[PDB]
């Protein structure tokens, strides 16, 4: 017993190419289309909901998974690993600031946070990179609205816009096009919904995709009333149904 | 509160001769104002011609002894069946109760 | 170099072949396996194999009670199966010890989705060569069908299959849900929901059983549990008087 | 390509762990052991090949008692069962210090089956040399059991392992056959004593010695005990007749 | 690779067979036991002559009845000498007296196997087994003057006299002949520096080449350059004498 | 076991020289320019952003040029993730020694902790070192102006201009064809663009493509001023330097 | 084949076998002869010892573990020095704690089962040495034969080491002959020269180049060397 | 937790982990050092692969372990600081304790039973580092010059360098030092260390730096005008034949 | 307690410390240095527990002499107040604390200017014109409080210590066999061989 791979399995090859880093980069790229994009007042995040099976239920599994009342997560790449880097992430906003400062960690912080973890999955003895990227959109009271890509090396980069997965490539340039900087909320989940149609083979509607967004409090889903600096959540994940109805206006 | 210690009575007595040396002691073994065993020895034959007591405390006493008498048994396994001097089974006991010098054998030993 | 077959790290196009060698062990054992929901229970039904004479059949198991609410059936060769079966007894007792409830079993599906998962991270551990269909009736989520795999997936079935032949039986039930526009067997009692699954088995497999051919087990409100030869028989018997 | 045999812990292109394979040849090279269940409790036999006539008779003890009531035999690398049954041990002490009643004889299999098992999951262990045939009498009846080098084990009616586990298993199957009923503790000596002088057919080359152990609920008082002196030989020359 | 600890087909560790080999290519040691005492002699062997010769420290002292002689990674030696130095001292201050030179060379060897990357016995923590044979010689009550061949394989040896290094089986062949059980005090230290002559690649003086001993008397003393000059002109002379 | 799959990280090549230092080495032989001069009243940061997009977000990122102190500042060439494990343990190390001495941490000293930290990873423990060189921009009231680098293998050295990451041989031979010892910082700027200008693989200098630091002790206060530069002012300096 | 399976203890072959245990048995058969033999009142070790110079001692190939048991060596010394110091403090542990002496047949298990232990786990590797052990106990005089696989076998008389199958051979049929010698033990030792003779082929035993041991009914476990075993050459 | 064993034996009886931390440090710059009749010099080379560095700040190749003992190295630089570093510590530790300044040799004993120690030790390589350590003991005025190798084998020279084109300057030494008459000045002591240098440096004013140790704690470094001149000097012997 | 005394003045800080040891009931030694060179510009004195005392002390002298070698510069005697103060307050919590009350008196070279701190066991530093740890500063402080001033010369300020040494003869219970005066200035440390009748 005991792990005796106390030696990195990620090493440097004569090229100085991290092979184990680029061999995750390739599991990513095999995963399915997820996108965000940025808008004025709030940032929309989407992936489509590739059911294994019509026997599987849809719903029991979310790609997109809240991290904080105002940060949300999307991946692309192996699923499992994107669960337990959310467990992760979820825990350390909390242990690494929220029981210290009385407060939720700022994206870039949380995003910082994460990118570590995976850091280390990258020197750690006995262990592999995570075959994952994602994408983390968030809001705080004084950087507003952002939006980040983490990759399996551990390197995290703002965004405006752009996608991860399968069709990255196609998606890139079609958002290119679409994208300024004067994008209300609505227009930013419009271009999303498109955006994501290109990537889609087979059915696209509000139970094969699914999307969230950060934009304005949500007293409604804060669970009481009482306390006026408490307004609510920034994250909302968008119901089946009100997908349906921009698809109407597409 | 819990005592870890106790007093079984008894005196032990050694004198040395030019050729020879005795080591005496009585076998009464007590408590308090009750007599336990009116024959309990208490010197000892530990081999290498050399005789032991540690009166006091018996548990010590008989801890301390064992442990001396399996001291012997090592020093012929580790050094091709040398004889313990006495001076080196002297030298060898201060280290043993040393060994414990902040919860002691609650005995006085002579060998 | 090509080590990246032998522990768990990345192979150039960026998968895992111990985990899917792991997954090949899974079917080692012949066997498929079946779960629907009914009205208010889940069915779990499992071929049984017994070759050898000198075996006390009674013994030759792949349905687990893990707990009072949940029951277990295992893909895959029994001696990984028993493993992460005590693994699920473990958590199954202490989540209940720590948090004043009865683990969900969508929650003990991710409890041990994780720990797959990190053998599928970590080196020194290997993945286990089994599937795990967990079933209840939560108290929440009513009947509930929830399956681990090797690579630390999991997910929630209106209806699932596991084994060999495992194609043959997900499209059979596959097509019955297309024609019932429903995700689960409308039947009350679970009897006949037992008999739905042993029916659409046999069609499936193109099979006929006896009451030593079958495995089942019963998820119900408050309690699962496994029939006997003769609770089977009984089944078996029923099915018999409609064909 | 291949190597996949090297590791431990490594699964090869068909889902199978090869070491564990290795193992088991390590077993079928050993020498021949059986166990026959009966109506209120389990016999064990075992061959002992006498390698020269400087083996002092009756000394080699080879079946192991688990706690008073479980008895363990083996075939393969008999250190390796030795190690098996220091850790039942163990596992059964543990049991009975915590639950006051002696350890159920499915909750010792499972026991020794997860220890096994785990010898399994790791590149830094190697797997068990040996298949064991354990055993004995619990709050509701007699249990025989056979685990493999893989963790992998089950109850039986009659169980067999080693060079002759083919002429056992093949007489253990006649029993099972004419005995619906059940067989007797008596009987199970006799028939444990035939099963091993005709399966040492297979090494008819190297000289046996016979060694019986049994625990029966009315015959040894549901404890572990060892077949000695009359009934021992009573059963020797049970097998010695019928091998002509 | 390979497991530092593990077995040829022929039943022998590689290591330690290596390690063999190692000392085979380290300056020669000479030790020669006699009833007026043990003669210890080493060459020096200096890899250049701006080496200041006498730095070169492969005979050292154990105990004032104990000393010792090098040949190999001698670097190996320093904790082997520290480990020796302190079984001496410390079995004084248990004992009130001098520790056997049977029993100071046994504790010297029990480290000897203690190598490998996690062996089940105990927490063996060195990479590889020493570089170095020690040529343990010294005098105690119960056994007189005594000479051991301590090499990394953990098992010791006693000789009459003993050749270890470079020129090893040519001068252990020598001693064959030489060595008888009434030999002295001088006659050793004269076939000492003869034997070392014969197998150095330089011409000995009292500069490539150390003489030392152990008596009851006066326990383990090194010879000052001065000393062994007058030995090794000496035994040029009766050399030259037939 | 394990030893089969140990890369040996921290091993010497026939040659003398460090298999994973040299390989790290041309993993940073690949990234972003980074350029640092310092000069008589102050020091120069500029680094080239390695790979852009239009929606890629400059006003919120920041990859090369990060703040360890309020006296020293750093340039990045290499992994990102990995320079940030370094820079906190960096930023630690000078509020542990302003807590011991109340004195802010002597630029050597922290450099030299750094680069100790490298060397770890070179000799022991059997992990890949970080793929990290770090150009320090600093100031304390010892050397005044100070500019150090640090690579894989744990190495420092002080200078007057250097450069790390991409075309490090033709940006140096173009610095040290340009740079004077009492040159201004102004002069420095324009001198760090310039030479960037030259040695950059894509088609033109823009400013989302740029980081720049100054740290300047503003004559009209007294004490030393950081000064990240941001995208409006980095694209003021591009225009007024010729290169617009 | 055998290259690929021998590299540690923790790999089986193709066929079931483990090599690096294989190779520690076979430094076994490189090392001297010794020869156990045994009666119902006394147990007998005889051992030829190896000297490598004529120069040097013959090593010491007898171990005393206790009052009532001791062993021979054969290969590696230093394995024999650590199994015999972890039997000397078996047997010490069941006089301190028990006040009873250790069991011969329990001595071997405890050998056995350390033993194994050096054959499953990686870095670690087998003992080097095979070892005889004899002792009279509760249950009158014992020879056992440990084996680095972690075999030990209870025996009448057995021989290990080089040409040793000629001692073997012998005592195999001088079985029914020193079986009966009781009450005798300079019989009994003269019977076990007479074994350890029939493994001979360079020399012939000398006076510093015998090694004997015995044990039993009144016998503590005691060594002879040298001039105390002339009258036996 | 890492224990691999990366120092070990091979076939031949070689440790080629060790072998091969000689070949860094025949990599590494030309260290020199020489004994007068009553101090020790110790000459470094500085390298030219590149310039433009900051001569003030740069780390110099000769380090004080105390105010008696200079440490000078050839070999890995950032290996060569962990060696420094220790040696220092035990320094002030054997002042705390004997209440008396270490020995040049003892100082040199502690350095190479550190290299040693990572010769034998899991997990670790040798340090890639030759030292030379020179000065004097506590109230002594006979100099003191030490030399240590990856092996951890050390001993005292008349003379010694290390380096690359070591070979080239210890021959220039052999056939240059007399030790019936060492250079009984600190002035014909550093010329023959300059001398030695200039057989391989090939022209470098500011390629070589000297630093001059008496008895008592006197540590001096000459200037890059205090060398040159040397260097003048020495190439006018050449000319005037 | 032993009387440890200092006071800086306007180029130089001047330190002054009992020269007695006393165990019990014997005086046994009446020229004891209670003072340790941590720097060639900075001095510490001690008071305190008996084994403490002078083990801390060199402690902190090892601490500050492997500096200065690491570095080849000499912390200013603020960086090297506040580093012995931290090690006090780690001292404090610890499981057997470090009793021993100090005086720092260094110059710093670089400001030009000698400075004095006052630090006791538990980690409590003040930087004062003049300091006094135990009982001394019960007779001292007024006396000082009437008769310093910042501009005073180093002879002023021995004149000043001599009028403390005085009140401290004649007014304390314990025979304290006099000082050792040491002056910390531009040119190092200094010792006053002649206090004993100045």
């Amino acid at each position: 017993m005991t792990d005796r791979y106390s030696f990195s399995l990620t090493t440097f090859s004569p090229s100085g190419k991290l092979g184990q880093i680029d061999y995750a980069l390739t599991a990513v790229k095999q995963g399915v289309t997820s996108l965000g994009i940025k808008a004025t007042n709030g940032v929309v995040i989407a992936t489509e909901k590739k059911s294994s099976s019509p026997l599987a239920m849809s719903e029991t599994l979310s790609k997109v998974s809240l991290l904080t009342p105002d940060i949300g997560a999307v991946y692309s790449g192996m699923g499992p690993d994107y669960r337990v880097l959310v467990d992760k992430s979820r825990k350390v906003a909390h242990t690494s600031y929220k029981r210290i400062y009385g407060e939720y960690p700022p994206t870039k912080l949380l995003v910082s946070e994460v990118a570590k973890i995976m850091q280390e999955a990258t020197q750690s003895g006995g262990v592999r990179p995570f075959g994952v990227s994602l994408l983390i959109a968030g809001h705080d009271e004084f950087n507003g609205f952002s939006l980040y890509q983490v990759d399996p090396s551990g390197s995290y980069f703002p965004w405006k816009a752009t996608a991860i997965g399968k069709g990255s490539v196609a998606a890139k340039t079609f958002l290119e096009k679409r994208w300024n900087d004067e994008l209300e909320l609505e227009d930013a989940i419009h271009i999303a919904l498109l955006t994501l149609k290109e990537s889609v083979e087979g059915e696209f509607n509000g139970d094969t995709i699914e999307l969230a967004i950060i934009g304005d409090e949500n007293p409604d889903l804060l669970g009481y009333t009482g306390i006026p600096t408490d307004k609510g959540p920034r994250f909302r994940k968008l119901t089946s149904q009100e997908i349906n109805d921009r698809l109407e206006a597409l | 509160q819990f005592n870890p210690y106790g007093d079984n009575g008894g005196t032990i007595l050694g004198i040395a001769g030019e050729d020879f040396a005795v080591l005496a002691g009585d076998t009464r073994n007590i408590t308090d104002y009750s007599i336990n065993s009116r024959y309990e020895p208490k010197v000892f034959d530990c081999g290498d011609n050399i005789v032991m007591s540690a009166n006091g405390f018996a548990a010590d006493g008989d801890a301390l002894v064992k442990r001396f008498k399996n001291s012997v048994k090592w020093y012929h396994f580790d050094h091709n069946d040398k004889k313990l001097s006495i001076n080196s089974a002297a030298r060898n006991i201060q280290h043993l109760l040393y060994g414990k010098r902040f919860f002691p054998y609650y005995v006085h030993t002579i060998i | 170099a090509g080590y990246d077959r032998h522990i768990t790290i990345f192979s150039p196009e960026g998968r895992l072949y111990q985990v899917e060698y792991a997954f090949k062990a899974t079917n080692q054992t012949n066997i498929n396996s079946l779960a629907v929901r009914g009205k208010d229970c889940t069915v779990v039904i499992s071929q049984k194999k017994v070759p050898d004479k000198l075996l006390d059949p009674t013994t030759v198991s792949y349905i687990f009670c893990i707990s009072r609410t949940i029951g277990m059936v295992v893909n895959g060769p029994i001696p990984d199966a028993r493993n992460a079966a005590l693994r699920a007894k473990a958590e199954a007792a202490e989540f209940r010890y720590k948090y004043g409830y009865d683990m969900p079993c969508d929650v003990l599906a991710k409890r041990m989705a994780n720990l797959s998962q990190i053998y599928t991270q970590r080196a020194y551990m290997r993945p286990l060569g089994v599937i795990l269909t967990f079933v209840s009736v939560d108290e929440e989520l009513g009947p509930s069908i929830y399956k681990t795999d090797p690579a630390g997936y999991y997910v929630g079935y209106k209806a699932t299959a596991t084994g060999p032949k495992q194609q043959e039986i997900t499209t059979n039930l596959e097509n019955h849900f297309k024609k019932s526009k429903i995700d689960h067997i409308n039947e009350e009692s679970w009897e006949k929901v037992v008999e739905f699954a042993i029916t659409h088995m046999i069609d499936a497999l193109g099979t006929e059983f006896s009451k030593n051919d079958l495995e089942v087990g019963v998820a119900t409100k408050d309690k699962f549990f496994t029939l006997s030869a003769e609770n089977i028989e009984e089944r078996l018997v029923a099915i018999a008087e409609q064909d | 390509g291949t190597g996949y045999d090297l590791s431990n812990s490594v699964f090869s292109p068909d889902g199978r762990n090869f070491q564990v394979e290795y193992a088991v040849k390590a077993v079928e090279n050993g020498t021949t052991s059986i166990g026959i269940k009966c109506n209120d409790g389990v016999v064990f036999a075992v061959e002992k090949l006498i390698t020269s006539k400087l083996l002092v008779p009756q000394k080699n003890v080879k079946i192991q008692v688990v706690d008073r009531h479980i008895g363990c035999v083996y075939s393969g690398l008999i250190p390796d069962g030795r190690h098996l049954v220091n850790r039942g041990r163990e596992e059964a002490a543990s049991f009975k210090k915590l639950y006051k009643t002696p350890i159920p004889i499915p909750a010792f299999a499972d026991r020794l089956g997860q220890y096994v098992q785990a010898h399994t999951l790791y590149n830094s262990v190697r797997p068990f040399g040996v298949s064991t045939i354990f055993g004995g009498v619990d709050k509701n009846g007699a249990h025989l059991y056979m685990l493999e080098p893989s963790g992998s084990y089950w109850g039986y009616k009659g169980a067999a392992t080693g060079k002759g586990r083919q002429s056992a298993k093949a007489e253990l199957e006649k029993l099972v056959d004419h005995h619906p009923e059940g067989l007797s503790a008596r009987e199970a000596v006799k028939q444990a004593a035939k099963i091993i002088y005709l399966a040492h057919e297979d090494n008819k080359e190297k000289d046996f010695e016979l060694e019986i152990s049994w625990c029966s609920l009315s015959e040894t008082n549901g404890l572990h005990k060892f077949v000695k002196g009359d009934l021992l030989q009573e059963a020797i020359d049970f097998a010695q007749k019928e091998i002509n | 690779d390979r497991g530092v600890s593990t077995f040829s087909p022929e039943g022998r560790l590689f290591q330690v067979e290596y390690s063999l080999e190692a000392i085979k290519l380290g300056s020669t040691a000479i030790g020669i036991a006699t009833k007026e005492g043990v003669v210890l002699g080493v060459e020096k062997r200096a890899t250049s002559p701006l080496l200041e010769s006498d730095s070169i420290e492969k005979i050292v002292e154990i105990d004032r009845h104990i000393g010792c002689a090098m040949s190999g990674l001698t670097a190996d030696a320093r904790s082997m000498i520290e480990h020796a130095r302190t079984a001496a001292v410390t079995h004084n201050l248990y004992y009130d007296e001098d520790i056997n030179v049977e029993s100071l060379t046994q504790s010297v060897c029990d480290l000897a196997l203690r190598f490998g990357e996690g062996a089940s016995g105990e927490e063996r923590l060195m990479s590889r087994p020493f570089g170095v044979a020690l040529l343990i010689a010294g005098h105690d009550a119960d056994d007189g003057y005594q000479l051991f061949h301590a090499e990394p394989s953990g098992t010791f040896y006693r000789y009459n006299a003993k050749a270890i290094g470079s020129g090893s089986e040519g001068a252990q062949a020598e001693l064959l002949n030489e060595w008888h059980s009434s030999l002295t005090l001088k006659e050793a230290e004269l076939l000492v520096l003869k034997i070392l002559k014969q197998v150095m690649e330089e011409k000995l003086d009292e500069n490539n080449a150390q003489l030392s001993c152990i008596t009851k008397q006066d326990g383990f003393k090194i010879y000052d350059n001065e000393k062994t000059a007058e030995l090794i002109k000496e035994l040029k002379e009766k050399e030259a004498a037939e | 076991g394990s030893r089969r799959y140990d890369s040996r990280t921290t091993i010497f090549s026939p040659e003398g020289r460090l298999y994973q230092v040299e390989y790290a080495l041309e993993s940073i032989s690949h990234a972003g320019t980074a350029i640092g001069i310092m000069a008589s009243d102050g020091i120069v940061l500029a680094a080239e952003r390695k790979v852009t997009s239009t929606l890629l977000e400059q006003d919120t990122s920041t990859e090369k040029l990060y703040k360890l102190n309020d006296k020293i500042a750093v340039a990045v060439a290499g992994l990102t993730a990995d320079a940030e494990i370094l820079i906190n343990t960096a930023r630690i190390h000078a509020q542990n020694y302003l807590k011991t001495y109340n004195e802010d941490i002597p630029v050597e000293i922290l450099v030299r902790r750094l680069s100790d930290i490298k060397q770890g990873y070179t000799q022991h423990g059997g992990l890949r070192p970080f793929g990290v060189s770090f150009i320090y921009a600093g100031y304390d009231d010892r050397y005044g102006y100070q500019l150090y680098t640090s690579n894989p293998s744990g190495n420092y050295t002080g200078w007057k201009a250097i450069s790390v990451g991409a075309n490090t041989s033709a940006a140096q031979t173009l610095l040290q064809m340009d740079y004077k010892d009492d040159m201004k910082v102004d002069d420095a700027i324009e001198l760090a663009l310039k030479t960037l200008s030259k040695t950059t693989d894509s088609s033109a200098l823009t400013y989302d493509r740029l980081e720049f630091a100054t740290i300047r002790k503003g004559a009209n206060d007294g004490e030393v001023y950081q000064k990240i530069f941001k995208p409006q002012e980095i694209k003021d300096i591009l225009v007024k330097t010729g290169i617009t | 084949f055998r290259n690929n399976y021998d590299g540690d203890t923790v790999t089986f072959s193709p066929t079931g076998r483990l090599f690096q245990v294989e190779y520690a048995l076979e430094a076994i058969k490189q090392g001297s002869v010794t020869v156990g033999l045994r009666s119902n009142t006394h147990a007998v070790l005889v051992a030829l010892k190896r000297n490598a110079d004529e120069l040097s001692s013959y090593q010491k190939k007898i171990i005393k573990c206790d009052e009532h048991m001791g062993l021979s060596l054969a290969g590696l010394a230093p394995d024999a020095r650590v199994l015999s110091n972890y039997l000397r403090q078996q047997c010490n542990y069941s006089s301190l704690v028990f006040n009873r002496k250790l069991a011969v047949e329990r001595a071997g298990h405890l050998l056995c089962d350390k033993a194994q232990k050096n054959t499953q786990s990686y870095g670690g590797r087998p003992y080097g040495v095979g070892l005889l052990i004899i002792g009279y106990d509760k249950s009158g005089a014992h020879l056992l034969e440990f084996q680095p696989s972690g075999n030990v076998t209870e025996l009448y008389g057995t021989a290990i080491g080089a040409r040793s199958q000629g001692a073997k051979t012998y005592l195999e049929r001088t079985l029914d002959t020193f079986i009966k010698i009781d009450g005798n033990p300079d019989e009994l030792i003269k019977a076990g020269v007479e074994a350890i003779s029939q493994s001979l082929r360079d020399e012939s035993l000398t006076v510093d180049n015998l090694s004997i041991a015995i044990v039993g009914k009144d016998t503590p476990f005691t060594i002879y060397d040298g001039e105390a075993v002339a009258k036996y050459i | 937790g890492y224990d691999r064993a990366l120092s070990i034996f091979s076939p031949d009886g070689h440790i080629f982990q060790v072998e091969y931390a000689l070949e860094a440090v025949k990599r590494g710059t030309c260290a020199v050092g020489v004994k007068g009749k009553n101090c020790v010099v110790l000459g470094c080379e500085r390298r030219s692969t590149l310039k433009l560095q900051d001569t003030r700040i740069t780390p110099s190749k000769v380090s004080k372990i105390d105010s008696h003992v200079v440490l000078s190295f050839s070999g890995l630089n950032a290996d060569s600081r962990i060696l420094i570093e220790k040696a220092r510590v035990e320094a002030q530790s054997h002042r705390l304790t004997l209440e008396d300044p270490v020995t040049v040799e003892y100082l040199t004993r502690y350095v190479a039973g550190v290299q040693q120690r990572y010769t034998q030790s899991g997990g670790v390589r040798p340090f890639g580092v030759s030292t030379l350590i020179a000065g004097f003991d506590p109230r002594d005025d006979e100099p003191k010059l030490y030399q240590t190798e990856p092996s951890g084998i050390y001993s005292s020279w008349s003379a010694q360098t290390i380096g690359r084109n070591s070979k080239t300057v210890r021959e220039f030494l052999e056939k240059n030092y007399d030790r019936k008459e060492p250079p009984a000045t600190v002035e014909e002591c550093v010329k023959l260390t300059v001398r030695s240098l200039l057989e391989v440096v090939q022209t470098g004013a500011k390629n070589i730096e000297i630093t001059v140790v008496k008895p008592d704690s006197d540590i001096v470094a000459l200037s890059s005008e205090e060398i040159n001149q040397y260097v003048t000097q020495i190439e006018q012997e050449k000319q005037e034949q | 307690m032993d009387i440890i005394l200092g006071i800086r003045v306007q180029d130089s800080v001047i330190l002054a410390s009992s020269k007695a040891v006393t165990r019990g009931i014997s005086v046994l030694k009446d020229s004891d240095d209670k003072t340790r060179q941590l720097s060639p510009h900075t001095l510490m004195s001690f008071a305190g527990e008996a084994g403490d005392t002078v083990q801390f002390a060199e402690y902190i002298q090892a601490n500050i002499q492997l500096y200065s070698i690491r570095e080849d510069y000499e912390l200013s005697p603020q960086a090297v107040s506040s580093f012995v103060r931290q090690e006090l307050a780690k001292s404090i919590r610890s499981r057997r604390p470090y009793q021993v009350n100090v005086l720092i008196g260094g110059y710093d070279k670089k400001k030009n200017k000698p400075e004095l701190y006052q630090i006791d066991y538990l980690g409590t530093k003040v930087e004062l014109p003049y300091g006094a740890h135990g009982y001394s500063g019960f007779y001292t402080f007024s006396l000082l409080d009437h008769h310093y001033r910042p501009d005073m010369t180093t002879e002023e300020g021995l004149d000043l210590l001599k009028l403390c040494v005085q009140e401290l003869e004649k007014r304390m219970p314990m025979d304290f066999k006099g000082v050792i005066v040491k002056i910390v200035d531009k040119d190092g440390i200094r010792q006053v061989d002649d206090f004993q009748a100045q």
